[PDB]
RNA sequence: AGAACCUUACCUGGUCUUGACAUCCACGGAAGUUUUCAGAGAUGAGAAUGUGCCUUCGGGAACCGUGAGACAGGUGCUGCAUGGCUGUCGUCAGCUCGUGUUGUGAAAUGUUGGGUUAAGUCCCGCAACGAGCGCAACCCUUAUCCUUUGUUGCCAGCGGUCCGGCCGGGAACUCAAAGGAGACUGCCAGUGAUAAACUGGAGGAAGGUGGGGAUGACGUCAAGUCAUCAUGGCCCUUACGACCAGGGCUACACACGUGCUACAAUGGCGCAUACAAAGAGAAGCGACCUCGCGAGAGCAAGCGGACCUCAUAAAGUGCGUCGUAGUCCGGAUUGGAGUCUGCAACUCGACUCCAUGAAGUCGGAAUCGCUAGUAAUCGUGGAUCAGAAUGCCACGGUGAAUACGU
């Protein structure tokens, strides 16, 4: 016993070495004695310092095993228990971690059945577990554009899927990876998941003209993803943006959005506006139905079109202000990520000035990064340019870069630099001009 | 005494409640004496570990506790020993299994349980009062506290007649809700009768 | 078709435990009704507080029992494995009635 | 915040003595269930079956029963030994300290003075400068608007209507409960030490601490509580402890305190019929239907409860009659017959029916409350509680008079 001259024996009895031992005075944490003696206590006659590595193979009828903590650990696919390994009650390992998917086999069969193919977040290199998370890949796109999560079938329908076929020999990762060995040369498409997904539920109807997976802005052409995740930070409808574009892109037009949205949105927004000017349209999905009937996109601003046709249905004037945006809920907001060639999402918003006042010096040096000819020259002095560039060109991949060269004015002389808007180009060939025209007149 | 007890005309604006749950109109009584139950228990057999406050709540026929305590070693056992000891017995008393969290008092002398419990002991340690109040007074100003009251009452130092005997020095707002008071009141059980033994301590203005 | 009501005994408590209850529904499967405040019940209680006389002396203690409830219409059966996870604190209580 | 026993601490009688209740030891049996006998009651005696756990094969845990000693127990005395809790002046506005100055000193000054407020509230002055407890503020509720959501809550814009938000439906509105806003002498005019402030006016749902509640300083009364509890001292330890039964706490020549119901026509009675808020409910609330004049009883749905139940609010309003008669006023009292609760309703519950119908025709000396949703009146619910209120606690309905003034 920890700093006591005690020690605890066979059942709850405790005794002390006999005084006569030179142990006696040194004292082990783990001792064998000979002779049990009762007489003023429990006294060991002869007694000898063990090593407790030494008691659990010559005790193996005596020996109780409990295992506590049953955890399934994912890097051994397995399940793992602490074992104490006690003869006559007396703890010999404390604590040692132990596999209990080996100890047992019953339970942890529906264990990894479930986690590692089911769940299937598994380490590994099988091509049916590549081919189902695929398989569940492109159904759980499918809920993110339905934005109704009962398309899918249940995982439990998955698990008896799995169970039904894999055979009552695996009952661990081993197993199954000495399964798959003799069974991937009978049948490699068993595992592989059938495209039994969605049943009978009517949402798989989704249509694919109604939820595009790119946007036509102009000449450019952007991407989108899909999320469902109600109140997330990168949830809704997510434009993906190739950095240098951003010279050609304007946000006029951009809150159409996909046409399977525009009800519930045009019902947001109309809900927006307060309670009289609200009054004067009931029932608000009837007259979205109405507002959608004669309505095209992109021939007018959303908020412009919104009060014409409702002017013309009821005959009120809502002013511009009138409609709230905070009110709009967050996923409807087109979300906006700026990524590069390897689909890196730098920076991001809900609106486009949140990338554009954030990206001008990375835009900047993208356009000085492909600018690999020194147009943009320092300590001018003479107009000794020829044709300056009006609107300066190049291009990178599938898609040309495009930003304005102007003269900068520098107190001591006149330098060239690139601008991504013509206004900022006209004001600084402007000044660079004037200091160009006072440094030549004599 | 005519005054109104500060925590409890500041329990639902400042001052958290010591138990938290629900119940209808069955379970809530013998809830009540359960808690009452373990309470005691846990104090008697503490009463060294220098234990300020205990929280219940009751997780769906289940107990957590949380036992405010200054002193961390007598209480949690070395090497982890006693707390599992504390583990089965409060759930012999309730029925249901149990949880024990041990909180860290920091700044032992400002909790008013604390001062009260600790200046009890020397009075039944009969060193004198006098000396024995202005030490536990100035050492909260020394701290940096920012009100203190500190009162006891009958047979005072063997006295044949009861008097009251109150310090306070910094600012003690009572009938400011808004001013967090901590107070807890003690007995010592001294050789002539109740010594009564009531602390007022001030914290903030929200 | 599913019915939570929340009792509890803080509406400082109640409010972030159905926000939470909201938030997690709507995240997997959505279409949950707001939760509705309901009439609270209040229990007032009128004790003597002498231990001896002076009946005209007394206290006034009362319970708030803040009552709210959340609605969900739709079949939506793969959130409930989640919802029976989400753990929120003692100070209130749930009924789930289908 | 609820005495038929129980409660109960009283009395009388039958009874017990490590005990009715704790802990330590030892022994045996698990625990528990059924039956009968005497007793008003606490005993003694059977039959059935115990005997689950825990492998260190044994014991352990619970429980029962028996005995010894350490010990228990007391609503027993001391509130003038105490804590704690409470009343009180009084929600009165005052009660003090640190440092300084004066006075040998007790003490003063601050805190007095002018104004001013409900307020040592604020301003000015000032041998005072500051500080604390007090006041106010922030606490809750009510008085108006907005944001959120809209079930069981609501029905305006739509239809079908079984005429019933009945349904489809709708979220406006009431409402519900969270977050905000809103009232701060904020603005104006005059007075006022160019002050604090006051008076009046606008605006506004609310205007001058908006209203109500919580909140009670230093302390007084050796105030009340040893019987709520804890507690020092003292007392009994075969009784001042403990069990049980019947009676008492409910008596009755009288006196007082606090209420209820009346003395009536602003009313009684009969019918028709209109309008709420608040609260409770599972050993509970208890729909409908049937039976009874009724108390209720059966049957039995729903309701842990914005749904269901208690649950028809009554004054009222309109009809008809009464007619100033100790009365078609008033209902005490008394007899009979009953209903429910509960082992049990004689002492000593609650209620119904029939029959009777006391005093009382507005209260001496005196005395109390009430400054507006108040006073008065009218009903409702709750707590306690098996059953039990004219008492308390809470709720709405109608709804006043008067304040010259000190």
């Amino acid at each position: 016993d920890a700093d006591k001259q005690e020690y605890t024996g066979a059942r709850n009895a405790r005794f002390s070495i006999f005084p006569g031992s030179g142990l006696f005075k040194k004292p082990p944490k783990w001792v064998m004695v000979a002779e049990l003696v009762e007489t003023s206590r429990l006294w060991g006659r002869i007694a000898a310092r063990i090593d407790p590595e030494w008691v659990e193979p010559v005790a193996q009828h005596l020996i109780k095993r409990t295992y506590s903590e049953p955890h399934w650990e994912r890097a051994q696919g397995a399940v793992m228990a602490t074992e104490k390994v006690t003869v006559y009650g007396l703890p010999i390992v404390a604590a040692r971690k132990v596999n209990y998917s080996q100890i047992d086999p019953a339970l942890c069969r529906e264990l990894f059945i479930r986690h590692a193919l089911v769940e299937g977040d598994w380490q590994t290199r099988h091509a049916f577990f590549r081919e189902n998370l695929k398989l569940r890949a492109e159904v759980e796109e499918l809920e993110h554009k339905s934005r109704r999560r009962d398309i899918l079938v249940d995982d439990e329908t998955l698990f008896e899927f799995y169970d039904q076929r894999i055979s009552h020999d695996v009952i661990s990762a081993r197993h199954f990876d000495s399964w798959w060995k003799k069974v991937s040369r009978e049948t490699p498409d068993l595992l592989n998941f059938e495209k039994s997904m969605l049943i009978k539920e009517g949402a798989e109807k989704i249509s694919k003209l109604d939820y595009p997976n790119f946007w036509h802005q102009g000449n450019l052409k952007l991407r989108l993803s899909y999320q469902f995740e109600p109140g997330a930070d990168a949830d809704g409808v997510t434009v993906h943006i190739p950095l240098p574009l951003l010279n050609q892109v304007e946000e006029s037009g951009f809150e159409w959005q996909i046409p399977g949205l525009r009800r519930e949105l045009v019902i947001a927004l109309i809900k927006s506006l307060p309670k009289p000017v609200r009054r004067n349209f009931v029932p608000a999905p009837n007259y979205a139905e109405a507002f959608l009937g004669r309505v095209k996109p992109l021939e007018l601003p959303l908020l412009d079109s919104l009060e014409r046709e409702l002017r013309r249905m009821t005959g009120v004037t809502v002013d511009r202000e009138d409609w709230h945006w905070d009110q709009v809920p967050d996923h409807l907001k087109i979300t906006f990520r700026v990524v590069d060639d390897k689909n890196k999402k730098l920076k991001e918003g809900r609106s486009l000035q949140d990338l554009k006042d954030a990206l001008k010096g990375k835009v900047q040096e993208t356009l000085s990064a492909v600018a690999d000819d020194g147009i943009e020259q320092s300590g001018l002095h003479i107009w000794s340019f020829g044709q300056l560039p009006e609107s300066y060109e190049q291009k990178r991949g599938n898609y040309k870069v495009k930003a304005w060269p102007a003269l900068v004015d520098e107190r001591d002389s006149v330098a060239i630099k690139l601008f991504d808007n013509p206004l900022e180009q006209k004001q600084a060939m402007w000044n660079g001009l004037r200091r160009l025209l006072l440094l030549n007149i004599p | 005494g005519q005054k109104v007890h500060p925590n409890g005309i500041r329990l639902g604006i400042v001052k958290p409640w010591n138990s938290t749950w629900f119940a209808n109109t069955k379970e809530f009584a013998d809830n009540l004496d359960s808690d009452f139950k373990v309470r005691q228990y846990l104090t008697k057999e503490l009463a060294k570990a220098s234990v300020s406050r205990i929280v219940i709540e009751r997780p769906a026929k289940s107990i957590r506790v949380t036992i405010h305590t200054a002193r961390p070693g007598i209480v949690i056992g070395k090497k982890g020993e006693d707390v599992e000891k504390l583990r089965k017995v409060v759930a012999d008393i309730a029925g249901v299994p149990a949880q024990i969290n041990i909180a860290e008092v920091r700044k032992p002398e400002l909790d008013a349980k604390l001062v009260a419990d600790s200046i009890t002991s020397q009075l039944e340690r009969r060193v004198m009062f006098r000396r024995a109040m202005k030490r536990a007074v100035q050492n909260a100003m020394r701290l940096g506290a920012k009100g203190i009251k500190v009162e006891v009452s009958g047979r005072l130092g063997g006295a044949e007649i009861a008097r009251t005997e109150w310090y306070r020095e910094g600012r003690v707002p009572l009938h400011t809700l808004r001013a967090d008071i901590d107070y807890n009141t003690s007995e010592a059980h001294t050789t002539y009768g109740v010594i009564g033994v009531k602390v007022w301590i001030f914290k903030g203005e929200i | 078709r599913i019915r939570i009501r929340l009792k509890a005994f803080d509406h400082r408590l109640i409010d972030q435990a159905t926000a939470e209850i909201v938030e997690t529904a709507k995240r997997t499967g959505a279409q949950v009704r707001g939760p509705i405040p309901l009439p609270t019940r209040k229990e007032r209680f009128t004790v003597l507080i002498s231990p001896h006389v002076n009946k005209d002396a007394r206290d006034q203690y009362e319970i708030r029992t803040h009552l709210r409830l959340v609605d969900i219409v739709e079949p939506t059966e793969k959130t409930v494995d989640a919802l029976m996870r989400l753990d929120l604190a003692a100070g209130v209580d749930v009924q789930i009635s289908l």
